[PDB]
């Protein structure tokens, strides 16, 4: 089992990136997915979250309106489309998962499955 | 009645009001059974449930946590990651500062939102619908019942925990809840701003999506029995702002109606 994030890297301010989170070992279709980011020196913060059924999305105020969380159960992948990128968005993006709602979506301790992370530069 | 309708129009908002004078049972109501996102007002009921489940001695139990437990607003909890905080300290932070991680830690201690719901049903609250943790519980779209309550239900539940009749907490624990709420730091422009000077106030505030702005309180005259009231409000658009003055003004109307 592993969660591998792709689609990140070298991009300009105002541009767009589509982060891909490819899963392996088990199906993550029933799992509450999410995104977290960590910039050098700055503390790790919540980005986005998605439910399995109705697929309710939750975004951080700092990311609200620009980012979009979407799923693809057949390919075992979840996507994060980032529009109107700001220098503020420069961080390592982590793909997170939990089979159930054990706590807040904003809390890192709520996620039992974590990814290696992908660098995003603006 | 027409006074509340006039206020609603002045602030482009909808009001939900219920007030009960515990000394005479005189009531003031305006859409008392209309659902609103309860927002951080739930923190008062969560502590009420915590107090039913824990002895005063057990409130001294230190709760360890990490940065992974922190959410969007952690004014107190962010300072004590290294040592942890006791249940007493977490309740203080949750009620007085509206600390979101403190609420979440307490909620986990009492078994989560579904356990809070069960315990509220046990005291006779068939309306309050706890479902989510902070801050996601603030994301309520109109028509939804998740993380909502009514002015009548919030007053009934607050009264149940805070007052001797119907005493859902023993005296020592009631005193703790009242003390924390009396020392709240977030409600100076709400119910506090609409009660006459000299009257004591124990309140809990909340703010949520669709310009939701709430305050629930127990208020005491210099002499006599307390009033329990809930002033809830919301607006039509998702990104609407709120005005604390609406709550203060609605409180002034309530006080006139009761006196």
């Amino acid at each position: 089992v592993q969660l591998q994030e792709s689609g990140g890297g070298l991009v300009q301010a105002g541009g767009s990136l589509r982060l891909s989170c490819a899963a392996s070992g088990r199906t993550f279709s029933n799992d509450h997915m999410g995104w977290f980011r960590k910039a050098p020196g700055k503390e790790r913060e919540f980005v986005a979250a998605i439910t399995p059924g109705t697929e309710k999305t939750y975004y951080a105020d700092s990311v609200k309106g620009r980012f979009a969380f979407s799923r693809d159960n057949a390919k075992n992948t979840v996507y994060l489309q980032m529009n109107s990128l700001k220098p503020e968005d420069t961080a390592v993006y982590y793909c997170v998962a939990t089979p159930y709602y054990r706590g807040s979506y904003y809390a890192a301790s709520t996620y039992t499955y974590w990814g290696q992370g992908t660098q995003v530069t603006v | 009645k027409d006074d509340f309708a006039k206020l609603e129009e002045q602030f482009d908002a909808k009001l939900g009001i219920f007030a009960l004078d515990t000394g005479t049972n005189r009531t003031v109501a305006y859409r008392p059974d209309e659902r609103f996102a309860f927002a951080s007002t739930i923190k008062a009921l969560t502590v009420g449930v915590l107090l039913q489940q824990k002895s005063i001695e057990d409130l001294n139990q230190r709760i360890t946590y990490t940065r992974d437990d922190l959410v969007n607003y952690n004014p107190i909890t962010e300072k004590h990651v290294d040592t942890g905080m006791t249940l007493k300290e977490l309740a203080d932070a949750s009620l007085r500062y509206s600390d979101n991680a403190a609420q979440n830690l307490i909620l986990k201690q009492i078994g989560g939102p579904e356990s809070l719901k069960k315990e509220l049903r046990k005291i006779g609250d068939e309306v309050t619908n706890p479902e989510r943790f902070e801050p996601e519980l603030n994301e309520v779209n109109p028509g939804e019942t998740q993380d909502t309550s009514t002015a009548r239900a919030l007053v009934t539940s607050l009264r149940a925990f805070a007052l001797e009749d119907p005493g859902k907490l023993p005296s020592e624990k009631r005193e703790l809840l009242i003390d924390w709420m009396k020392r709240n730091t977030t409600g100076d422009a709400l119910i506090r701003a609409g009660v006459p000077d000299g009257w004591e106030v124990a309140d809990k505030t909340g703010a949520a999506s669709y310009g939701t702005r709430n305050d629930i309180a127990i208020i005491w005259p210099p002499k006599g029995d307390p009033v329990v009231l809930a002033v809830l409000s919301s607006r039509d658009k998702k990104d609407a702002k709120y005005d604390d003055k609406l709550i203060a003004e609605a409180t002034k109307v309530v006080m006139k109606a009761l006196n």
